[PDB]
């Protein structure tokens, strides 16, 4: 009925069967794409 | 011991995740009432940039699922909850040298009969800050 | 799907003890296999005589209840394993000057269907060496 049960009721859900070490992908010949990109705080020395 | 009663009812696993926040009537904000307290100046050091200051933070935010009706506890009104046991928000610095980020201490925290939690830890800090 | 079986197949802590060593008749022993290689020699300090360098080193060895039978786990030849958690023989400097004496990343092992393990975790090294 409110917000938080039912989010601790999907977090509960979803971490049954996952697992850490597996390559999250359904099929083995597919890949993932790992987007990247930097942003500099600041350059010290 | 009814002090170990209510420690034991608040923190339940089963009932208590927290990893989650307390959001109710469709997404309100909680508010995070922060303000600082210096302890002493410790060095400003011009060579390298860097202030190093010694600061209390005192939080102080509104939670909704740690209450208790205070007649069925025979007349507590404000208990004392190990910190980092409870949900807390992170609040760091941000222009930080050397890469701590968060507190220092971890203190407990101040749990009244509303859900209110004070929450006060020390920290030394070495923000990097601009010489003219 | 069928890997994410085989990972909670494998490293099952009932089955797989970790800090024993792989052997099965009377006390044989194990081989592993090393080579080094270089990637950069960063400096060579002449006022306290420590070399520091980055190095890779692959070491390769060969277990053997780290099996599966491959036709049944639908054509799988060759699994990445973390290496908190296998078996590891411990390989480390010996003459180091300033007390590190593990390797620095702890990367994956890949781990084919015989058992042979490769690895290759990268370090620095501050080696000390007597500077004429």
């Amino acid at each position: 009925e409110t917000r938080a049960h039912a989010e601790e009721r999907l977090l509960k859900k979803l971490f049954s069967g996952y697992n850490k070490w597996s390559r999250p992908v359904a099929n083995i010949s597919d890949v993932v794409l790992v987007r990247f990109g930097l942003s500099i705080a600041q350059l010290i020395d | 011991d009814t002090e170990e009663r209510l420690v034991e009812h608040l923190l339940d696993p089963s009932r208590y995740n927290k990893l989650i926040r307390p959001a109710t009537n469709g997404s309100e904000l909680v508010t995070v009432q922060l303000m600082v307290s210096l302890a002493q100046l410790i060095s400003v050091h011009e060579r390298e940039q860097i202030m190093t200051t010694n600061v209390w933070l005192t939080q102080e935010w509104e939670d909704y699922r740690l209450t208790w009706k205070p007649e069925e506890f025979d007349n507590m009104k404000k208990v004392r909850l190990p910190s980092k046991h409870i949900w807390l928000p992170d609040v760091v610095l941000y222009n930080n040298a050397d890469g701590m980020y968060e507190v220092s201490f971890y203190s407990n925290a101040v749990v009244s009969y509303d859900g209110s939690i004070f929450w006060l830890p020390p920290a030394i800090y070495k923000s990097a800050c601009k010489i003219e």
